[PDB]
RNA sequence: GCCCAGACAGCCAGGAUGUUGGCUUAGAAGCAGCCAUCAUUUAAAGAAAGCGUAAUAGCUCACUGGUCGAGUCGGCCUGC
């Protein structure tokens, strides 16, 4: 299939196949030849949702104008654009940052009353 | 504006013409080798003389150049740190000089501006690897 | 078509993917209808390895160096690194993305001068 | 010995940095010869196995990635 298949093929997959995938990327030619996607499957966002740690908005509560500050602080994003990412809860509420940023950030958005998970 | 080219090895302190070696090099990308020769040996004097600097310059836009010395520390000091003028023909035979534990690390991070490498230990066993392959022992 | 075709074409699908779908079911159907699939869907094995497209480079154009950087940054790959994975036009650039990561990385390539498909 | 958890060979693109390594040599800067043959960025790249230059340059190989998706490669013996 063409590599603009094969790539995403990848992202779909999970923990399970990931490792299934890698576990199907190495003996056959050993770990040599396999390192390149056993390196490139690794940094699998998941154990690092550093260790890509997202946000996820499951819900804002009765404080929705008091969430909408805390992403309007964290993202930056104006008025209009942070009520738009809590209303319909679009999750991601910001990806790249650390383990500890992430956690902060859930803290901070539990503080003002949203239910937060961390993939 | 757009006819431009760009390339420059190490120069000793001084010397430039006659035409080899430096002489049809760069000559004949845009800029001469007439001036340039004043415009090297003009900027760099308070150093010392024997000092091969591989200063980075362009070429032209229109007929003219550029400089831009830069900084041996590195190179240097290395090969005058077991005799530079005397050396051994055939290195990993004999030795020629020696070198302790601290002017290991001494002409080290004194050029990690070209040598990309994490921790210092790295840094370390980079110029021990460089260390010698011409005279001068390990320890 | 066929019912093990439509299996076959979802384990090829992805999560964004099949999220555009499960997404599709749930706004046609409804979360409850579109409950069979969306439980059915994520699955994917799942726990989500994580999250979908992919960033083939078609080509990196005249600049090349820029288009290296832009994958060193990404990839994580060092110099030598993207340089291959560049010329010949390699298109495996990073496999675990989804739309807001692999149109971005698009755009991060694009700006390079560097023609890249999202498929 | 290497083989369908994408290699061994094709095709595409790399094959680098200190360094024109030291010595020697009219000159030899991977590639007359004499000794070493480490380090660097790092998916790979031997201070380099060949062609080539007066010396450079240029062109391949080793090694790695993509694609190609299948029989391929080194070797011993016997018949005409």
């Amino acid at each position: 299939i063409t590599k603009d298949q094969i790539i995403e093929a990848v992202a779909a997959m999970s923990v399970m196949d990931v490792v299934e995938l890698i576990s199907a990327m190495e003996e056959k030619f050993g770990v040599s030849a396999a390192a390149a996607v056993a390196v490139a499957a690794g940094p699998v966002e998941a154990a690092e949702e550093k260790t890509e740690f997202d946000v996820i908005l499951k819900a804002a509560g009765a404080n929705k104008v008091a969430v909408i500050k805390a992403v309007r602080g964290a993202t930056g994003l104006g008025l209009k654009e942070a009520k738009d990412l809590v209303e319909s809860a679009p999750a991601a509420l910001k990806e790249g940052v650390s383990k500890d940023d992430a956690e902060a950030l859930k803290k901070a958005l539990e503080e003002a009353g949203a239910e937060v998970e961390v993939k | 504006k757009k006819v431009q080219a760009y390339v420059k090895l190490q120069v000793a302190a001084g010397m430039a013409n006659p035409s080899p070696p430096v002489g049809p090099a760069l000559g004949q990308q845009g800029v001469n080798i007439m001036e340039f020769c004043k415009a090297f040996n003009a900027k760099t004097d308070s150093i010392e003389k024997g000092l091969p600097i591989p200063v980075v310059i362009t070429v032209y836009a229109d007929r003219s150049f550029t400089f831009v010395t830069k900084t041996p520390p590195a190179a240097v000091l290395l090969k005058k740190a077991a005799g530079i003028k005397s050396g051994s023909g055939k290195p990993n035979k004999d030795k020629v000089g020696k070198i302790s534990r601290a002017q290991l690390q001494e002409i080290a991070q004194t050029k990690a501006a070209d040598m990309t490498g994490a921790d210092i230990e790295a840094m370390t066993r980079s110029i021990e690897g460089t260390a010698r392959s011409m005279g001068l022992v390990v320890e």
